[PDB]
């Protein structure tokens, strides 16, 4: 009917492949995907917020948080 | 030159007076120590003249005016009619690692190799949004700054919104640039146009219903037909839901059905009709039609499927 | 079912009126204006959209029927024309009234006044004019309707509905 | 006139690439499928006759 | 009080439905609250037991809810789980890993996947046992890891198939299938083609060809 899963999360594929068979496997796969995304986003946000002195410029990041790139100089 | 000054002056004249300071602070072209020297208490003309003088004393390029125009447009964003695109990908393709620099480079190179003179301005903002302003031109004319094209792209999503201003001439080129820079294969236009960008955003992303269930008086008057009233109320509540309706303002239907009513019984040709629904807040006036007594209890499915089917223009045949 | 005037016995100092129309808000406002005052009798107001009514035995006898016709919509006129075929002739002997609404704003009218004039003349019933959107006129119309209901209910010695039929008769 | 020709040739190439991609994947998976099937059949027959 | 009985029945039915849908049957739960305010900090000690369809567990943890003007930070400061002392060492290894990592959801996910693979292996071993009771010898039982294939004609030529369940450092679960050949030197001096030492690798190709149980029954039929 309706949900609150983000758009960039591949929900349609998991649904089309697991909704009609083994619904619990579909639920656990969605759980794994959401947990991984939340963990990656939390890592990125904590690195950006806490250690702002060692970073020279803002780091590059995508919505799915699957590609990071940053330059840093330590003292 | 003088064209840049005229562009900046027109853009500033478009901006109202009460919110000009916020736009100037968001632009961040002139230094902060140069803003308090100007007095925003006098007439608008003198303020605009002083701002033009300040922007002329400093080196003013064409990118700063484009950035100011992008800021003004994204601050108003209700002066144009917006349309939606949808891009498809092959089955055997993997999830890509989106990069902003490569996307910008590809989107610029496509238009630079197709046309000759074309201006592209980017603005990457949070909510995972990229605003693109395009000034079109060809090998024998200069880019026209009076008729720009605005695009709002959401990274790693198959959707992109566009302002219908002049792309009717360069629609396939813009589609090719979008489907190449974003690493897609196909692109199609959805039958959904609207002036309210937030309503289109909520409808396309189907996130307008955010309610989930979880556990964590004058007795002398006798109202007859009360059962019919409660029935029509229940039917309306079940059909239109209880969530706040998205704000639309227009709907269009084309009809090619036969007339069935002795009267035109021998006719074998359809009746061509075009109907338009217009309202300041659509989907809210219709919901109040059945309780008011102007329509039946269940409305036609053509009127109660606007947000669910993500369609605004309809064609119906026999 | 067909409504009959004298199917049930009257109550103890009780008068009942029935209002048939398509606009429910106007009927509610008219009922409120009728019941907002104090009189010697016990008044009851029933509201309906069209005839016939849902079957019931608990409903007491009806003393007066008022058909509200909105001149700004043909739907109400068609509804009244359809409802006028479910009442017996014995009810038209001074117990039926017509109330036309919307004659003030002529630019909005979709029905000619000759139509409602001929409709009222055909069934031998009075025709009243009032703009129910204004409270000042609605109060006076409600008081007049209350007086007519008290006359028709039999609470005035010497005057009946058959006499009211002759009192409100038109020359042409 | 030449601009539209350029656009349509770009469209043609963009439409034609993924078919080649999918065909290559099918080919180089079917090859190893057949090779593994043959190897498994040989080993199974050899062990069967050995135990026999 | 019929409505109350109906509500109780509906709640019990919903509880049973959720338990059989998710796969976790939860026992009683206890909570203790402590207000340690300096901006406010609360300490909540929770304790609960349960089981997953084969394995019982009892966990006790404590969270520190820091409520303030704009944020509500909740972090599991301490956790401790205890289960019955079986012979599975990797299960206790992951228990200690999740104990030192202080994570709750990954534990449940890995436990679900582990018990699913365990019941898969159990229902797979016992099926081929009664189907071919003259060609297999389950020395330890259907709830074990090893498997012994042997023919009643000669007790010398017989081999073993190994099925283990592995849990990596990330938390995911993946099995592994190997075999070990205990064949006397008479078959080696008999056959000079030397097609037995490459048996495991090729065997994996076999299970990578047409399935697991198909390869198992093919090996049973070939040894038969």
């Amino acid at each position: 009917h309706h949900h609150s899963v983000p758009v960039f999360i591949p929900l349609e594929e998991i649904a089309a492949k697991y909704l009609q068979t083994n619904i619990q496997h579909f639920l656990f796969s969605l759980c794994e995907y959401l947990n991984a995304y939340s963990g990656r986003k939390y890592q990125a946000d904590r690195l950006q917020s806490d250690f702002a002195a060692l970073l020279t410029g803002p780091l590059q990041r995508n919505p799915l948080c699957n590609l990071l790139s940053f330059t840093y100089k330590l003292d | 030159d003088e064209t840049v000054a005229e562009f900046i002056k027109r853009t500033i004249l478009k901006i109202p007076m009460n919110e000009l300071t916020t736009i100037l602070k968001a632009w961040d072209f002139l230094s902060e120590n140069q803003l308090q020297t100007v007095n925003f208490r006098q007439r608008k003309e003198s303020v605009v003249q002083h701002l033009i003088h300040l922007c002329e004393e400093k080196r003013a390029s064409i990118s700063d005016a484009a950035l100011l125009d992008i800021i003004y447009m994204q601050f108003h964003q209700h002066q144009k009619v917006w349309e939606v695109f949808q891009m498809s990908k092959g089955p055997g393709e993997d999830v890509d690692l989106f990069d902003m620099k490569q996307f910008k480079n590809s989107f610029k190179k496509i238009l630079q190799r197709a046309l000759k003179n074309v201006t592209v301005s980017f603005r990457e903002t949070e909510e995972n949004a990229v605003w693109i302003r395009i000034a079109w031109g060809t090998q024998y004319t200069k880019p026209n700054q009076y008729k720009p094209t605005y695009v709002v792209y959401y990274s790693q999503t198959p959707y992109a919104f566009t302002s219908s201003s002049m792309l009717r001439r360069n629609t396939p080129l813009l589609g090719q640039a979008l489907t190449i820079a974003s690493k897609h294969h196909q692109i199609v236009k959805m039958d959904l146009r609207s002036r309210y960008l937030d309503s289109l955003k909520a409808i396309v992303f189907k996130q307008y219903n955010q309610t989930f269930e979880t556990h964590n008086m004058d007795s002398r008057i006798i109202h007859e037909n009360i059962v019919e009233k409660e029935r029509v109320q229940r039917i309306t509540q079940e059909t239109f839901g209880d969530y706040p309706q998205p704000q639309l303002e227009f709907a269009q239907y084309k009809l090619e059905t036969k007339f069935k009513s002795s009267i035109l019984a021998e006719r074998e040709e359809p009746l061509r009709c075009l109907i338009k629904f217009s309202s300041p807040h659509l989907l809210e006036a219709l919901k109040s039609l059945a309780p008011a007594g102007i329509a039946d209890a269940p409305l036609s499915p053509l009127l109660t499927c606007i947000p669910n089917k993500r369609m605004n223009y309809f064609k119906i045949r026999d | 079912s067909v409504l009959r005037p004298l199917d049930k016995l009257p109550g103890l100092n009780t008068a009942t009126i029935l209002l048939v129309g398509t606009e429910d808000a106007l009927l509610q406002q008219l009922a409120d204006s009728m019941l907002k005052e104090d009189c010697a009798s016990e008044l009851k107001v029933h509201l309906a959209k069209s005839l016939p009514l849902p079957s019931s035995v608990n409903r007491p006898r009806i003393d007066l029927i008022v058909f509200v016709v909105n001149l700004h919509s043909k739907y109400s006129l068609q509804n009244t024309e359809e409802s006028l075929r479910h009442v017996d002739a014995s009810f038209f002997l001074g117990k039926v009234c017509f109330l036309a609404t919307g004659a003030g704003r002529e630019s909005h009218c979709s029905i000619h006044r000759h139509t409602v004039v001929k409709l009222a003349h055909t069934y031998q019933s009075p025709l009243l004019y009032c703009d129910l959107e204004v409270e000042g006129f609605r109060a006076t119309m409600a008081q007049r309707l209350v007086r007519v209901l008290q006359i028709c209910a039999g609470h005035v010695p010497g005057v009946s509905a058959l006499n009211l039929l002759s009192l409100l008769r038109s020359s042409e | 006139k030449k601009r539209q020709r350029m656009i349509e040739v770009q469209d043609e190439l963009l439409r034609l690439e993924p078919q080649l991609k999918q065909l290559q994947t099918k080919y180089d998976e079917l090859k190893e499928r057949k090779s593994s099937l043959r190897n498994a059949a040989y080993f199974l027959s050899n062990l069967k006759q050995l135990y026999q | 009080s019929k409505d109350l009985k109906n509500q109780l029945g509906h709640l019990e039915s919903e509880l049973s439905f959720l338990s059989t849908l998710t796969g976790i049957n939860i026992r009683n739960h206890s909570k203790q609250t402590e207000d340690l305010t300096s901006i406010r900090k609360v300490l909540q000690r929770h304790r609960l037991s349960g089981n997953c369809h084969m394995v019982t567990f009892q966990l006790e943890f404590q969270i520190l809810e820091i409520q303030n003007k704009e944020r509500l930070s909740s972090a599991v400061t301490d956790l401790n789980i205890i289960m019955e002392p079986t012979e599975c060492s990797e299960l206790s290894e992951f228990v200690s890993r999740a104990e030192e990592r202080k994570d709750l959801f990954m534990f449940f996910r890995s436990l679900h996947f582990f018990v699913e693979w365990f019941e898969y292996r159990k229902r797979t071993f016992k099926h081929l046992k009664e189907k071919y009771p003259d060609a297999v010898y389950l020395s330890e039982g259907p709830s074990s890891c090893s498997m012994g294939i042997r023919s009643a004609s000669r007790p010398g030529f017989e081999l073993v198939i190994v099925w283990r369940i592995q849990i990596d450092e990330d938390g995911k679960v993946f099995p592994k299938l190997d075999l070990l050949t205990k064949v006397p030197q008479r078959a080696l001096e008999l056959d000079k083609n030397r097609a037995i030492e490459t048996a495991p690798l090729s065997f994996r190709t076999l299970v990578g060809l047409l399935g697991i149980e198909a390869a198992l029954e093919s090996l049973i039929k070939s040894l038969c």
